[PDB]
């Protein structure tokens, strides 16, 4: 009863873990990689 | 008198003028069902050859009356009522399938009204049967277009949330339910006393006071979908995802192809209302609030119009190929410097890729190093570039077909026993073993739908499974048994497996735009047009082969006692026989011309149909490929098998030694603990900037539909407005 | 028909159902 | 009665079972055919007129300016 | 629907009227798309007691391709001719075996 | 419809078993056998069924199916094969009319097997190959065969 | 081509003046 | 005897038919590419 019909069909499937401070701007999304 | 001229042409030509609860259920006798149940014998007496209860004959023969008596008289709880409707047939139909399996509006509207009111405990319209059909999939398959709409209005109502209180999400829930309550509007209950309409308890609990009909007002039309796309967005839902969901409701119905073409034309109108990339990835992104991804739903339901737009091919390209290596082919400098770096870094791959897979399962500073990259993704960390993972796969693909065609061009009649095993003949049996492991965890992890509708997964099993069967049946046909005709089946299993490998190797042209929509055509005029023309020719060729035997059979009559002389002209002085075989073989050649002419015009139909969609299929087969390799690890199928062995060993160690360690090399390809793009779930003050930027895009989309649905309200009355401006001209008034 | 299609239709078929303009075309030139 | 006819193609029964209604089905079918075909016939009167207003569009605009000529 | 089929049979033996047969065949398919469910399709094609004029059996008698090919006219036949769904049992894994 | 087709695959199996299980060194009861005369009763009753659906449904409806011709022509050929085989085995034993008898059974064995593509009429993807081959023999062949002949 | 696709809006502006002035 | 030259020739017929059909499918693709440029 808690899921909907839209919910079973369209939402994100798996369970993720929220990163503590993860930006998504073009720079600073790449601090772990460039350094 | 005699009729009109129209009379004798169109008018109708001819002249005209029992003891069980089951057979009181099917006929509809309410009191006879009430009396015999007070003696009983069951309430689910099920007859034998088809497993129908006494409920499922009311649903069968359209008696909502005695389904309503049981819900009033003989029931104790919700959990007892749903055990009656979910009593499957011998095929597996519940109560809602049988009423949609054949057109019974008046029973379907009773079950839906029992489902809006919450008097069930299971989703009765979502269950399947033996064939995997649905209540909505039976009513669409049979074509009962009046119970399809009643199932469409229920799934549009059930989309809108009942918890929010916005004045335009409560109006359009009242205007979907009252589309069903006015749809029944007759068909009162069995009690002739207390009489009430069907959707009495559902329009009551909706909290909305409204402050010769047409067939624009009793059907779901295009202004009714627009009332749902707004009210789903106004209540808080992904407006790109509500359009994809309402579209795939209407493709399931098969009789609303004028509404599917509108909803497609809104997911292409909303998709290019965006300007930047910052606005594309603001309406395609999931958040914490609505976790709904629409990119992953479109490549699950194969949405060729969305999935090949300019803006969707741009968000895949900046992850698949952010450097432009795919354009180092259109130059002489690109082929030399791109080609030479490929044979170096494929030589460097095949010597280090085993040494990384071993040293990542139990050498933890490397596994934390191989996770680095993959947001920058480019030539600095080259093992994460998804174009490069595809290039190594096609290089490890041609290497199998060179090492397999060298296996057959280097056979000799020289030595039977120390050539059954080899450093080459056994190495490819491990290779083909690891293709079959690859197809298992492709099939198991994705599913049967995307497996069979893919590239060459069905073909890559057979060239792997027949080489292994070549390899085994050659070992046990030298030593276990001595020798038989089993040795000549061995040369056919290697002849299939060497043929299927070279036809597998034309998957290097999946990305060419000249040789790309030419392989997808030639696959499609070979698995459709040739396997259905070969069934026709087999019936024709087996008729001529019978008719030759009836033409050459003997009849031997020259004898005085019995069976002495016999005239011989079989092949399957008497100059009459060859005349008939010549005329018969002419009738076969005219038959062969007439079918070679129908085969070539069959194929030119398929060329015209797959090349009117050349650069939409290509940009869809590309984006199914750009999404498959962006989740896939860099270990190609020859080292697929080493990865499973070292991860089974190397993680069994860190269950004895240190406990909550984690970060194991996971025993699957197509990683799950990754959202596909890095611009997904945006925690922080990037969520507040997406939600502003989304609401700018969608509000400017919803009022270019509200403009374009106003011009159609004026096209309907264009001969009525012209008559009013012509009179407001100075004939009468200025 | 000019009075039935004066305000939307009194032939019950949204107009007089066989009635349009033919505002009037010119010769000129 | 009900003797086996030697003629095939039983001519007594109509083609479909929904052919001749007998009652309240007849009063509902008449309401449904008036609903359908009055909106077939309206959307041909409009769609024929639109092709008259396409080809004769500069004559409607010229009649709106010809009234400056007369009155 | 009877008059549109009758006026088309007139103009197809007139042989020099092909801009009018194209319009009356386009109105025959435009009427049959105004119809929305099965309940309205079989209410413009049914002969009542007032006018006993079937347009289905007259389209069979004059070999009408554009009417009998339509998706709502292919539905009134297969509702009556199949009525159990046993054609659709030949598209499953567990149905071709038991059906055969 | 299914009992019509299952009684029609049965006809071309028994007919093509007859031309394979034909023993040449056999006396005059090779003409009147049980299997050879049951197939002649069958094709007798096909011809009476076509005269029924010629008088009932008419002529413009009858010559608008394309299979009503092949129901007659393989019945009329095998029922003429059944007669002329009997006559050419004890009355007049010559190779002039014997080679007509082996020619009718060849003609009646083709039109049995061209009649068995009728099960594919309801199938999509083989249904439109029965119709693009039928219309090809109606419209096109009778104007190109008059020029190939010239 | 602008007056084809937007023809019922010119006719509606000629009647909208009855609404304002 | 021993069914030995029959098993290989039924793969000789599958390989030759599914190739000659595959070339003819590719020759219709060239007749219909040069047709659209000629016309
Ligand atoms: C003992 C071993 C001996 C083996 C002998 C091998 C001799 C050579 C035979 C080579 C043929 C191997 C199989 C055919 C290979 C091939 O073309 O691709 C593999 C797959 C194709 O999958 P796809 O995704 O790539 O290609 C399409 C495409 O992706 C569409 O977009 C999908 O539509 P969708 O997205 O809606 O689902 C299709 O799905 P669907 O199936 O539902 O239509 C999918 O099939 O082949 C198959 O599915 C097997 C089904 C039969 C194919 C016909 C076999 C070819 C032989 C016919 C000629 C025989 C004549 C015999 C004459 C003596
Ligand atoms: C030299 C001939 C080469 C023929 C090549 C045959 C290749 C067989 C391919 C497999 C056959 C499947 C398709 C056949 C289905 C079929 O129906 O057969 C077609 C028919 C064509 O006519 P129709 O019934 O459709 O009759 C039409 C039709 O009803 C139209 O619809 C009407 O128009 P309408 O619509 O207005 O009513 C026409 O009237 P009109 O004059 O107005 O046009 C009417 O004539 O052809 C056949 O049945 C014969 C095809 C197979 C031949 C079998 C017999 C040959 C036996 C000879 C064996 C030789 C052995 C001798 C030596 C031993
Ligand atoms: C676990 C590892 C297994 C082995 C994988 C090694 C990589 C093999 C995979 C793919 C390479 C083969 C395909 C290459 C195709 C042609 C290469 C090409 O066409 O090049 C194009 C561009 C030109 O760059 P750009 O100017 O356009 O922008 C880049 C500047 N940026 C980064 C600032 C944006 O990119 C570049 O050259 C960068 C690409 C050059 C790298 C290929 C040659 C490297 C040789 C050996 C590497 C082995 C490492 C082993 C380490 C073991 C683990 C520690
Ligand atoms: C050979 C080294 C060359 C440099 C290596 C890096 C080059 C590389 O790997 O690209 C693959 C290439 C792509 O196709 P390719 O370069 O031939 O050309 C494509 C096509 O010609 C069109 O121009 C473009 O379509 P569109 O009009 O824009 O729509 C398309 O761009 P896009 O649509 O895709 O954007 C072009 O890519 O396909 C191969 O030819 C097989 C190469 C060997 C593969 C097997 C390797 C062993
Ligand atoms: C074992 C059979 C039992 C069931 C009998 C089934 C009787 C029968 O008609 O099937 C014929 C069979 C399968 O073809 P089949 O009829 O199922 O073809 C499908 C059928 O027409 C569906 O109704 C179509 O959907 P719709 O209508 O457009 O909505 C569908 O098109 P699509 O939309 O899905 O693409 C078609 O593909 O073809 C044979 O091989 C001959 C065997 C004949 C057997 C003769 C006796 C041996």
């Amino acid at each position: 009863k808690k899921p909907s019909d839209y919910g079973c069909q369209l939402h994100y499937k798996h369970a993720r873990v929220v990163e503590p401070e993860s930006t998504t701007d073009d720079g600073m999304k790449r601090l772990k990689d460039v350094g | 008198k005699k009729p009109s001229d129209y009379g004798c042409q169109l008018h109708y030509k001819h002249a005209r003028v029992k003891g069980t609860l089951i057979t009181a259920a099917e006929l509809g006798l309410v009191d006879k069902y009430r009396d015999l149940k007070r003696a009983g014998q069951d309430i689910l007496t099920c007859d034998w050859p088809y497993h129908y209860s006494s409920i499922l004959y009311a649903c069968y023969g359209n008696q909502y009356k005695i389904l309503q008596m049981v819900e009033r008289e003989f029931v104790g709880s919700t959990q007892e009522l749903t055990a009656m409707h979910t009593t499957r047939c011998w095929v597996g139909k519940n109560s809602a399938m049988v009423a949609a399996y054949q057109g019974h509006l008046e029973t379907m509207l009773y079950i839906i009204d029992l489902d809006m009111q919450g008097k069930f405990t299971e989703d009765l319209f979502k269950q399947r049967d033996v064939m995997g059909k649905n209540a909505m999939m039976w009513a669409a398959s049979q074509g009962h277009t009046d119970t399809i709409e009643v199932l469409l209005v229920r799934s549009l109502y059930r989309l809108l949330p009942e918890d929010c209180a916005d004045p335009l999400v409560l109006k359009t829930r009242w205007k979907l339910v009252s589309l069903l309550a006015d749809l029944a509007s007759h068909c009162r209950d069995y009690d002739p006393g207390c009489s009430r309409s069907f959707f009495q308890e559902v329009l009551a609990s909706i909290k909305y006071d409204p402050v010769a009909v047409k067939l624009k007002d009793v059907h779901i039309t295009v202004r009714t979908l627009q009332g749902v796309i707004v009210s789903a967005y106004r209540a808080g839902m992904n407006c790109m995802g509500v359009i994809m969901y309402c579209q795939s409701l209407l493709q399931q119905a098969r009789y609303f192809d004028d509404l599917v073409a509108q909803l497609t034309a809104w997911e292409v109108k909303l998709l290019d209302t965006c300007r930047n990339k910052q606005e594309v990835q603001a309406i395609l992104a999931p958040t914490e609030d609505d976790p709904s991804e629409p990119v992953g739903y479109a490549l699950a339901t194969f949405d060729k119009a969305f999935l090949s737009h300019k803006f969707v091919q741009q968000i895949f390209t900046e992850k698949w190929d952010t450097m432009g290596v795919t354009d180092y082919t259109k130059s002489l400098f690109g082929v030399v410097w791109g080609g030479c770096s490929l044979v170096v870094a494929f030589a460097a791959w095949a010597t280090i890729c085993p040494l990384v897979v071993v040293a990542r399962s139990f050498l933890s500073p490397v596994q934390d190093f191989m996770m680095r990259g993959k947001v920058i993704v480019d030539s600095r960390f080259p093992w994460h570039v998804p174009l490069y993972r595809w290039l190594l796969t096609q290089c490890a693909l041609i290497t199998f077909t060179v090492l397999l065609s060298y296996l057959v061009f280097s056979f000799d009649p020289s030595d039977p026993v120390p050539a059954s095993v080899a450093p080459l003949n056994t190495f490819l049996a491990v290779w083909c073993a690891a293709i079959l492991v690859d197809e298992v965890q492709e099939y198991v992890e994705e599913g049967r739908a995307e497996y069979m509708s893919s590239g060459w997964n069905v073909m890559d099993v057979t060239m792997a499974l027949s080489y292994i069967l070549h390899y085994i049946l050659r070992i046990i046909a030298v030593r276990v048994t001595d020798n038989l005709n089993i040795l000549l089946v061995v040369n056919d299993l290697l002849a299939a497996a060497a043929l299927m490998a070279w036809f597998r190797m034309v998957s290097v042209f999946e990305l060419s735009s000249a040789i790309g929509p030419l392989i997808q055509m030639m696959k499609q005029m070979l698995i459709k047009d040739v396997t259905r023309f070969a069934l026709l020719v087999l019936v024709i060729l087996l008729g001529f082969s019978v008719g030759m035997e009836a033409l050459f059979q003997e009849a031997c009559i020259e004898r005085d006692p019995t069976t002495n002389e016999c005239t011989k002209y079989t092949s399957w002085f008497e100059q009459k026989r060859v005349t008939g075989v010549i005329f018969y073989l002419i009738f076969a050649i005219v038959t062969a011309i007439l079918l070679l002419n129908l085969f070539i015009a069959m194929l030119a139909d398929t060329y015209t149909r797959v090349s009117t969609q050349a650069m939409v299929e290509f940009r869809y087969r590309k984006a199914k490929l750009m999404a498959s390799y962006s989740r896939r690890d860099f270990v190609c199928p020859p080292f697929n098998l080493l990865h499973l062995v070292c991860a089974a060993v190397g993680n069994g160690l860190r269950r004895l030694v240190w406990g909550p360690d984690g970060f194991t090399p996971v025993s699957m390809r197509k990683n799950e603990t990754v959202p596909l793009f890095s611009w997904y779930f945006p925690q922080g003050e990037e969520m507040r900037q997406v939600v502003v930027l989304q609401r700018r895009v969608v509000d400017d989309f919803l009022n270019s539909n509200r403009v374009a649905l106003f011009r159609e309200k004026l096209n309907a009355e264009l001969p009525n407005l012209v008559h009013e401006m012509l009179k407001q001209k100075g004939k009468g008034d200025g | 028909e000019e009075a039935a299609a004066a305000g939307g239709g009194g032939s019950a078929r949204e107009g007089a159902a066989l009635h349009e303009p033919t505002w009037g075309v010119d010769d000129g030139e």
